[PDB]
């Protein structure tokens, strides 16, 4: 195996949907989010 | 909020943007009209 499929999760979108209500309660855990997302972005360059 | 440009700058926060492809934010269609379909019945309940 060389690599594998590059796969992105919106955070936001996935633990809110589209409820602003949810997102702004996700904002009082800081930068969760953007860990996450530039970890899968990490992932995806790596692939490539 | 100005524009793509200004959006991936205060994505990295910084005020210079190297060469590169970065992921801002979503894209998402914003809903039209509001649709209620309930039964036809009328027959108020015998709640008194
Ligand atoms: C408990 O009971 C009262 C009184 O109801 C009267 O006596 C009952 C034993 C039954 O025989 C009823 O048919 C009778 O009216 C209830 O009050 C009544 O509720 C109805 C339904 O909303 C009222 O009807 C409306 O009245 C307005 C203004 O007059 C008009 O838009 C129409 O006439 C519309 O139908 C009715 O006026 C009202 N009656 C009295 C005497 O006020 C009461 O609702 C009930 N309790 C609960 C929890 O529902
Ligand atoms: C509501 O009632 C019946 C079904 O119970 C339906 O066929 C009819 O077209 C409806 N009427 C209206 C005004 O929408």
């Amino acid at each position: 195996p060389v690599s594998m499929t590059k796969t992105s999760v919106d955070c936001t979108m996935y633990i809110c949907g589209d409820s602003t209500e949810c997102s702004n309660l996700l904002l009082q855990y800081g930068s969760f989010c953007t860990q996450l997302n530039r970890a899968l972005t990490g992932i995806a360059v790596e692939q490539d | 909020a100005l524009d793509p440009l200004s959006e991936t700058k205060c994505t990295l926060k910084s005020f210079t943007v190297e060469k590169g492809i970065y992921q801002t934010s979503n894209f998402r269609v914003q809903p039209t009209e509001s649709i209620v379909r309930f039964p036809n019945i009328t027959n108020l309940c015998p709640f008194g």
